[PDB]
């Protein structure tokens, strides 16, 4: 009949064309009037902040200093080094020097080569 | 006084907004005419286009052997 | 702020499960981690990478640029999928297929501008003629050799 | 001589005079607007009189006025170099900016930050003449990054706004990747020639000239909006319609192809960075023609085609003839500012409407701003004796009739017609028909400051092509010698567009509905290009920025 | 789906929600006026034909594939107003949306520029701070126990008091500062 | 020397003897009559350096960082001030007695005619830092720091003075004087490998190295502002200053000792610049971007050929400038919002215009714009560089699209897009702040005209 | 444009290359063949400042043209006739050029039918 969209890493499927969007059961229910309800007493808890007079400064967000706090604080001491961690840093961690390395070392070779073969045109070049 | 502005109808207009684009349409198809009557060559040729096929054998050399 | 709503490492147990997901503030079965092979999340929530631009606009949000709520847990990458960076959102051609007609479309151009190179158009004439021995000292000869005649004849 | 370097350095000195003045501040001003058109307005009429002692005798010359560095053997002074060039770009510069602040000060009236904007408008001005006037690279490359910075805080105007900030970011992004061939060919030409300075470039004249040349087309790719650095001249269109109109259609971006017509003398005696450059333009010049196609906002229509016409200008350096480049870029200010100007004006007209697809029904509602859409449009085609002509069919005149890669060609024959298309829609869904746009009629152009702005360009789409190449010496010699169906190609593929795209405009009232194409989805889309490498090329930098750079190995293992 | 009153769309919801998409996301196909007019009473016609369905679960599955509809019809580049979000014009002033406590940080000799402005401001900022608790003790009673369910708040009830969280509401900028 | 050691040592009796509502501007005040006496040093030469005495000389590579370090305490005395005001009169003594004597260190470390004295000296500035960064930080968490600086002890400054001992007993003297004309050629050999080693290693943490950056970010985050601002304006350069002194020594084993640790930089500042692009920290944002500036100049140093000097030069007094103002202005939001988070207050040109103006300021000079010596370092290094091999323009280039990227996404991040609502402490501009912000950028601006003066010994 | 089609789809064993030729000899067919005179002085196109793709055989004609453009400033309208002259001339040098293109085609025409008779003949 019809193509069907293909969803992607950077094409997610639409709010419309997923199935689960479509489902009326009561367990549905439950699961989105608690969304709904942790949603709105975290909307209260703010705006009871956020249009207080007396308070004159920042809303202190605990979710963004928790994030804040996943992305400086806990990489460490939540390590453990094993098959993946150590082959994931020998792959990105030792693998481009090691490429850059023998790259810059084999022009620099041909390029010295050439210079003491009386080859490479070093005319003008007397700045350096 | 400005423009109104209208509602579901034709707006007003002014006199020499009109005549001036009249005036620069007549510009424009003037200088087109004027350019087209005088040049006549930038837009259809200069210099005519011989065909070679047309051209002996003896200007250009050719001894048959 | 204090230590028990910081993050900490990886959820075992789900009584611990459940107190994270209560200091994260959302549902204990939507909360899931990132899977402990040892790389450092911790116990962070795994939403489901969701770029910024795809949410609601007219819904009233706490942050509008960002369009994201107080005491919501936000995504991990989040300073990535602001609506100045890179989104996820739904197009109308599926990603396989714009990929493939780019591509298609990209090495087929590459491809003609190839056989256009390999035949080259050109006009029916001789090579341009100039005077004085191809304009030799104009063309930087040097005045005290003197190279071939290039003599050009009446046609 | 003594007149000549004297208003010369006056005309750079007094553009330069508005900005101590906007520094130096204390009252609110009386019509600072008023006062730096009136400073654009004196700094044209004393370029003027340079460029007519240049047509006068062909005096061409350098300023090497002040000494600023020496590294060892690199004397870095500040020179100007006054050749054909500047002397034919810097009077059209100053015409169009003068035009689009007269434009500017009733399009930006109601922005409580109008000194702001006319100060960037001014410094973007006076970076720009640093660009173009230069005779060596350091100062190039200065008025290049300048230019690069103005369009970032002119895109960026409404900087609340996250799609401007967006653009502007993406703009920086494709003008620095087109700075790393600029710096390459700085590189170069420091390394094997020993200088900077156009001079000793030209008189040493290298033979191995491949890399730096490469060096220049990446520079002017990420400049002139080349394809696969192209899309963020389209996305520039999220600043002011002035912004758009002087800046990104008709000053900055002509620097690219202004930096490939500068280097001509390492061009003419390279044909691989000919054939590099003829490809290159004959891509970006089909391409962003055939997007240019299916789009419905009227700044994106017209920003497509200012960059076709780059492609063009491209293909044009191309085939080994620059200076008709050169002679096609100052053609080219007139009637593109003059077409982003009715675009606008027919924008704040329509209370900010940009979507041709609700407008229409203005052939008589705005009469001017319709006669100098057309005269635009009409100039942009090719049609007969407008100043569009006196270049752009001239290029297809040696497109045609030299040794040149044959696609190339047969594409830049199909963006000749595709021209004619978007033009007539632009004419069809824009002025033609019954009105789309809503009830509340705002309809109005009376002021002087619009239709002078309007019309000072508008005597210029008409006369300066024929005024220009008439009072420009030659440089190459003109192939004039071609067979009938080869001289009137551009006029009868430009007329072919019009006929194809009348019968589509008339396909249009018809009562049926069509699935979308494929072509329809391809090019509406902007050939896929914007949608996957602005998604893939970030997350691949930001996850590798984030997952391996920061968490694994600088936060854990080293 | 995703609403602040309301934790999901109703099917009634749904049914209007993509009829309004489908004929926008039609008058972006079909620009002309008449002709867009022509085929909206057409598919006006083609939206009443299963007005009067019963089923629920048979409506479901006609809207599933109506959406389905809808996306293989869709434009590329629908319409969007200007200063809808999407738009040309979209969030453009919001550079200017200056707050209104940034009024507070002025200098007397600027605030005394304006004297009748700051003098009916102080009576704004006295209105406001006795109100609050008045307010707040309004809302403290009022809510359920866990908090509240849904993200709408209650009017002002008693005469004399004002409507809970009404500050940012009624002070917010100017859409065209 | 001895006319700018002896004041500096005098504003220690000015900072314990001033009343105590006067310490900040007698100590301001006569800190800026120090930094007008310190252009006294511009009496250079085109073949003989400034040689003082025995003990202390200058050329036009220590000139420059002299000049810079005596105008870098006026500023550290304004930006610390605001958030010291309740502190005790004595620890605020303290605290200026400790950026004193840090100068005092300085200022003689620069000058150090002997090598010895230079490490003495060199050792000798991070102990006030250690002590302005661990008593005024604010907080203090530094669990993997503590095995990080016995790293740097280990790895870095001990093989050095044992290194510099057996140059005393090897040559006899560790005058750089007479060992411009008493060095011999260091050849291939292992025990010259160690000896490279240990004659670099030290400055290549303290530059830092790529890899060994891992306390930049972190002493940077847990420091006051003046900590900060003399760690990234004046104590990331004894490292290249250091290494242009002892790359004298080690030749000829440096044409192939350097080409591990120029890998570890030309990727280097490419990882960290793209480190920039997902930073939450600002402070951190701008310690990277410390990192990715110095990876150039690291690399400028080992390649040794002038160009690459006046380049690195350059870029060290630029940036010194540069990361100043920006740790700076990062405070500056700091004192506001109390939180270091970038994405917390947005939108601040709505708000703070000329602040906003000078944050356009500083990321143009962060990203090089020309002509500011910034983009001469920058330009100069890579000129040199691609004498050095023709491919490196694209590491650098690279590196130069992403050195744009994060420049201006902190400043539209932070400046840019739509206020944040539920922050309302956001007051106008101190003048002390634009202050400090235009004694950073209008010197930076000057510099421009007249770049000769910062371009090095071999200009 | 037909000869694209000829030496492209046909044979280019035929038709003359663009890159090396003439590979006759000039006197090949010519009884006593003259050469191209060249007009303005190689002293006074140096002085003239031309360019040098516009120092042909009849840049005698653009000399005449750019000293009228010059005396007759600013009356940019006043030398039509000097630039007709040069246009002209530059058309008959292309004519020119096509005559040494249609000889070449015109021998190797010789050469083919000539080893076309040998291959009959002989
Ligand atoms: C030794 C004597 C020398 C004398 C000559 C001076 C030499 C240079 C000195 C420093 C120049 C900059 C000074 C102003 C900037 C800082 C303050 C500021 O922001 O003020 C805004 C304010 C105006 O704005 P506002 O509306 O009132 O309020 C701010 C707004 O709310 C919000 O602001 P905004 O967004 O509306 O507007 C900000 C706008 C934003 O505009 C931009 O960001 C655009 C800039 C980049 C693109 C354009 C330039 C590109 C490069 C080309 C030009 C340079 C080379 C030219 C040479 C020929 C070609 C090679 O910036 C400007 O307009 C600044 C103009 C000058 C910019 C210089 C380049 C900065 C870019 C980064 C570095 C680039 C390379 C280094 C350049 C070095 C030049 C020497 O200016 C003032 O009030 C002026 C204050 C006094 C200034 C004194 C300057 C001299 C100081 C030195 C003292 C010692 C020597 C004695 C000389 C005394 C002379 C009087
Ligand atoms: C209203 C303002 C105008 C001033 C009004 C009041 C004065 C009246 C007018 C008369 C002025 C005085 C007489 C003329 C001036 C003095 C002339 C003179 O010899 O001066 C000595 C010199 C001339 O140079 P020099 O060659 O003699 O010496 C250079 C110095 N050494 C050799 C050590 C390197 O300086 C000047 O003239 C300075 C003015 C320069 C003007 C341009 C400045 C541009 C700054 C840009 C910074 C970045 C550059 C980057 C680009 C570099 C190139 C790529
Ligand atoms: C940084 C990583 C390397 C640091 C090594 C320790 C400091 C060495 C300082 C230089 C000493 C020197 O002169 O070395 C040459 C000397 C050579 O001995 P020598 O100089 O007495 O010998 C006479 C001269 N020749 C060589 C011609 C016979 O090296 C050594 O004696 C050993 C050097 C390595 C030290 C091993 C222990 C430390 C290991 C690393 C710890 C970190
Ligand atoms: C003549 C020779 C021609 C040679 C051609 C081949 C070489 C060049 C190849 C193409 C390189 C450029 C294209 C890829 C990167 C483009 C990134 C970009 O522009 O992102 C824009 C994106 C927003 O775009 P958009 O989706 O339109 O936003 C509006 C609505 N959201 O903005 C964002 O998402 C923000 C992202 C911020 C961080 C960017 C991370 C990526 C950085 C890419 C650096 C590329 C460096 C290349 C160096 C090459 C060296 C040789
Ligand atoms: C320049 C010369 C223009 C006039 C010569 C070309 C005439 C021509 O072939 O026009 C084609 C066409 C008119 O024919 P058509 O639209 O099919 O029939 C309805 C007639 N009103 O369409 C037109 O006449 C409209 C397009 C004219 C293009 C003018 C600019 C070139
Ligand atoms: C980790 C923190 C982040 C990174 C910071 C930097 C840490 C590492 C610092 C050192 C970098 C690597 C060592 C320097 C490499 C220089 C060239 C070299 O040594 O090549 C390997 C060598 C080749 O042999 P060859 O050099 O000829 O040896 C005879 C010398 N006369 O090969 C061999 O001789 C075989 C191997 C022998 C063992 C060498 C051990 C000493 C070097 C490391 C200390
Ligand atoms: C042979 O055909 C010589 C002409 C140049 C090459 C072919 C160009 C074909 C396209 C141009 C003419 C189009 C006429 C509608």
């Amino acid at each position: 009949s019809f193509p069907k969209y293909e969803p992607s890493r950077l094409a997610s499927l639409p709010t419309t064309l997923d199935p689960a969007e479509y489902d009326i059961s009561s367990e549905t229910r439950k699961a989105q009037a608690e969304r709904l309800a942790i949603r709105s007493r975290l909307k209260r808890e703010y705006q009871l902040q956020y249009n207080d007079p007396s308070r004159r400064g920042v809303v202190e967000d605990p979710a963004l200093i928790r994030w804040t706090c996943a992305r400086s604080a806990n990489v460490y001491p939540n390590f453990r080094p094993n098959t993946k961690t150590s082959l994931l840093g020998a792959l990105f961690g030792i693998g481009p020097l090691i490429f850059w390395y023998y790259v810059f070392k084999t022009d620099r070779d041909r390029k010295e080569k050439l210079i003491q073969e009386g080859k490479l045109d070093r005319t003008f070049n007397i700045s350096y | 006084a400005h423009i109104e502005p209208r509602y579901r109808q034709f707006p007003q207009l002014t006199r020499s907004q009109v005549i001036q684009a009249e005036f620069f349409s007549a510009t424009m198809w003037f200088w087109i005419l004027w350019r087209f009557w005088h040049d006549s060559d930038a837009v259809l040729g200069h210099f005519p286009y011989p065909d070679p096929s047309q051209w002996t054998d003896e200007e250009l050399g050719i001894p048959p052997d | 702020i204090t230590k028990d709503m910081l993050p900490g490492p990886y959820p075992k147990t789900p009584e611990e499960r459940a107190a994270a997901a209560k200091k994260y503030n959302m549902r204990v079965e939507d909360y899931e981690p990132y899977p402990d092979d040892g790389m450092g999340y911790g116990d962070y929530p795994k939403l489901p990478d969701r770029s910024q631009q795809e949410r609601d606009p007219w819904y009233d949000w706490d942050h509008p640029d960002l369009r994201l709520n107080w005491g919501e847990p936000m995504h991990w990458d989040l300073d990535m999928y602001i609506r100045n960076r890179v989104d996820t959102s739904p197009t109308p051609v599926n990603w396989n297929l714009m990929c493939k007609h780019l591509f298609g479309f990209v090495a087929f151009m590459l491809f003609m501008f190839w056989v256009g190179e390999t035949y080259p158009t050109y006009q029916p004439v001789g090579p341009k003629q100039y005077p004085y021995n191809n304009l030799y000292l104009e063309r930087g000869g040097d005045p005290n050799k003197e190279p071939e005649p290039v003599v050009h004849y009446e046609i | 001589m003594n007149l000549f370097s004297s208003l010369t350095l006056v005309t750079l000195i007094l553009l330069t005079m508005p900005i101590a003045a906007i520094n130096f501040n204390t009252h609110k001003f009386t019509n600072y607007p008023l006062y730096v058109k009136t400073t654009i307005s004196c700094a044209f009429i004393t370029s003027m009189i340079p460029t007519m002692m240049f047509i006068h005798t062909g005096q061409e010359m350098i300023i090497s006025n002040w000494h600023w560095l020496t590294i060892q053997t690199l004397k870095l002074s500040l020179s100007f170099k006054m050749d054909f060039f500047s002397m034919m770009f810097v009077p059209v510069a100053l015409f169009v900016t003068w035009s689009i602040m007269e434009f500017s000060m009733w399009y930006m009236h109601s922005d409580p930050n109008i000194n702001q904007f006319f100060k960037y408008l001014l410094l973007f001005l006076i970076t720009m003449l640093i660009l173009v006037t230069a005779n060596n690279l350091f100062q190039l490359f200065i008025g290049w990054e300048g230019v690069g910075i103005m369009s970032f805080l002119l895109i960026g105007w409404w900087y609340g706004r996250t799609d401007a900030n967006t653009a502007a970011l993406q703009a920086i992004l494709y003008n620095r990747i087109g700075d790393i061939g600029f710096i390459l060919a700085m590189a170069w030409f420091l390394i094997n020639l020993n200088t900077w300075d156009l001079q000793q470039i030209f008189m040493l004249n290298p033979n191995d000239s491949n890399l730096p040349l490469m060096g220049l087309i990446l520079a002017a790719t990420g400049k002139s909006a080349q394809f696969g650095l192209h899309p963020w001249l389209p996305s520039a269109m999220e600043g002011p319609t002035p912004v758009s109109a002087l800046l990104h259609s008709s000053t900055m971006v002509v620097a690219g192809i202004f930096l490939l017509i500068r280097f001509y003398p390492l061009t003419e005696n390279n044909k691989f960075g000919q054939s590099i450059m003829l490809c290159l333009g004959a891509m970006t010049t089909l391409f962003t023609a055939m997007c240019a196609l299916t789009q419905n906002d009227i700044k994106k229509i017209i920003a497509f085609s200012t960059s076709s016409q780059l492609g063009l200008m491209m293909v044009t350096i191309g085939i080994n003839q620059p200076h008709l480049a050169f002679l096609h870029i100052c053609t080219h200010a007139f009637f593109k500012a003059m077409l982003f100007m009715c675009s606008g004006s027919i924008i704040h007209s329509l209370n900010d409407e940009q979507d041709i697809r609700k407008m229409g029904g203005l052939f008589k509602a705005m009469p001017f701003t319709t006669t100098a859409l057309i005269i635009g449009s009409l100039a942009l085609t090719g049609m007969p004796f407008l100043t569009g002509f006196y270049s752009k069919d001239l290029i297809i005149e040696s497109a045609n009739t030299s040794y040149t890669n044959a696609w190339a060609l047969l594409m830049t024959l199909v963006a000749t017609s595709f021209t004619a298309i978007y033009s007539t829609r632009i004419i069809f869904f824009a002025l033609l028909g019954q009105p789309r746009f809503p009830t509340l009629i705002n309809i109005n152009e009376n002021n002087p400051f619009l239709i002078n702005s309007i019309k000072r360009l508008l005597i210029g789409s008409l006369f300066a092509g024929f005024i220009i190449s008439n009072n420009i010496p030659p440089m190459t010699i003109p192939q004039m010698t071609m067979p009938h169906y080869l001289k009137m190609t551009a006029l009868t593929v430009t007329i072919l567009g019009f006929i194809l795209a009348l019968e589509i405009s008339n396909t249009t009232h018809y009562l049926k509905f069509n699935y979308p194409s494929n072509t329809f989805k391809f090019s509406n889309l902007l050939g896929y290009y914007p949608t996957i490498m602005h998604r893939l090329t970030p997350y691949m930098n930001l996850t590798m920025s984030q997952k391996s750079a920061s968490s694994l190995l600088d936060l854990i293992w080293l | 789906a995703f609403l602040p009153s309301a934790a999901y769309l109703t099917h009634q919801q749904k049914v209007l929600q993509l009829y309004k998409r489908a004929l926008r996301h039609l008058e972006s196909r079909c620009v002309h006026r008449d002709k867009y007019r022509y085929f909206a009473c057409l598919l006006r016609a083609r939206f009443d034909e299963h007005k009067n369905e019963k089923d629920m679960v048979k409506a479901t599955q006609l809207l599933r594939e109506a959406e389905k509809e809808f996306w293989h019809g869709q434009h590329p580049q629908p319409y969007i107003f200007p200063e809808s979000p999407g738009g040309t014009s979209y969030e453009r002033y919001e550079c200017y949306k200056v707050p209104e406590w940034c009024l507070d940080d002025w200098h007397p000799s600027e605030k005394a520029m304006y004297p009748d402005y700051f003098a009916k401001r102080e009576q704004w900022k006295k209105l406001r701070r006795e109100s609050w608790e008045r307010e707040v003790k309004q809302l403290q009673e009022e809510t359920p126990v866990g908090g509240p369910r849904t993200e709408a708040l209650p009017p002002a009830r008693k005469q004399g008091d004002l409507p809970p969280l009404w500050w940012h509401i009624v002070t917010r900028p100017r859409e065209r500062p | 020397m001895l006319k700018y050691i002896i004041p500096t040592m005098m504003l220690m009796p000015l900072t314990w003897l001033s009343k105590n509502s006067m310490i900040w501007i007698n100590t301001t005040l006569h800190s800026l009559l120090i930094s007008l006496t310190s252009l006294l040093l511009l009496n250079q030469f085109g073949d003989n350096s400034l040689n003082f005495s025995l003990t202390f000389f200058s050329d036009s590579l220590s000139t420059p960082l002299l000049i810079l370090t005596m105008w870098l305490l006026p500023l550290m005395l304004m930006a610390s001030q605001h958030h010291l005001s309740k502190e005790n009169l004595a620890r605020k003594k303290l605290f200026i007695s400790m950026l004193i004597l840090l100068q005092l260190f300085l200022i003689m470390t620069f000058t150090a005619t002997e090598l010895i004295f230079f490490y003495i000296m060199f050792e000798a500035t991070l102990v006030p830092t250690l002590i302005i960064i661990t008593r005024w930080g604010n907080q203090t968490e530094r669990l993997n720091a503590g095995l990080y600086f016995l790293f740097y002890t280990l790895a870095g400054s001990l093989p050095l003075l044992v290194a510099l001992i057996y140059i005393q007993n090897t040559m006899g003297s560790l005058n750089f004087l007479i060992l411009q004309y008493w060095v011999q050629p260091m050849p291939n050999s292992w025990s010259n490998t160690f000896m490279w080693l240990a004659c670099m290693m030290a400055f290549m943490v303290k530059m830092p190295l790529y890899g060994l950056h891992l306390w930049l970010p972190k002493a940077h985050v847990e420091a006051p502002i003046a900590g900060s601002m003399v760690l990234a304006a004046i104590l990331l350069k004894l490292g290249g200053y250091g290494m242009m002194r002892i790359t004298l020594l080690l030749n000829p084993i440096t044409d192939f000792m350097a080409y591990p640790f120029i890998m570890l930089s030309l990727w280097g500042m490419i990882m960290t610049s793209s480190i920039c692009l997902r930073q939450t920290d600002l402070k951190s944002l701008i310690a990277y971007s410390s990192v990715s500036h110095m990876a150039l100049v690291i690399v400028a140093i080992l390649i040794q050929t002038p160009w690459s000097y006046m380049g690195a030069t350059a870029l060290m007094i630029a940036h010194g400038l540069t990361s100043s103002m920006l740790f700076c202005l990062a405070n500056s939001n700091y004192e506001r919002v109390h939180s270091r988070t970038m994405i917390l207050a947005r939108g601040l040109q709505t708000l703070l215009p000329l602040m906003a103006a000078w944050w356009l300021l500083a990321s143009l000079t962060n990203l090089a714009l020309p002509p500011s010596i910034n983009l001469i370092g920058e330009l100069f290094v890579v000129m040199s560089t691609f004498s050095w091999s023709n491919i490196t323009i694209i590491l650098m280039g690279l590196n130069m699209v992403i050195t744009a990227l994060y420049s201006l996404y902190m400043l539209i991040t932070t400046q840019r897009g739509k206020h944040t609502h539920h922050i309302n402490n956001i007051l106008p501009s101190f003048t002390r702040e634009n202050a400090l912000m235009s004694l950073h950028m209008l010197p930076l601006l000057l510099l421009s005209l007249n770049p000769k003066i910062i371009l090095g010994p071999l200009y | 444009g037909a000869h694209l089609a000829r030496r492209y789809l046909g044979d280019a064993s035929v038709e003359p290359e663009p890159l090396r030729m003439p590979t006759f000899p000039p006197d090949y067919g010519f009884p006593e063949r003259k050469e191209r005179e060249m007009v303005a002085t190689q002293q006074e196109m140096n002085d003239a400042q031309l360019v040098l793709q516009q120092r042909d055989y009849c840049a005698h004609y653009l000399i005449r043209f750019l000293k009228c453009k010059r005396d007759s400033f600013p009356n940019f309208l006043a030398c039509k006739h000097e630039q007709h002259d040069w246009d002209y001339c530059e058309h008959l040098d292309y004519v020119k050029r096509m005559k040494e293109f249609e000889r070449e085609r015109r021998l190797l025409q010789r050469k083919k039918r000539r080893e076309q008779r040998e291959a009959d003949m002989a």
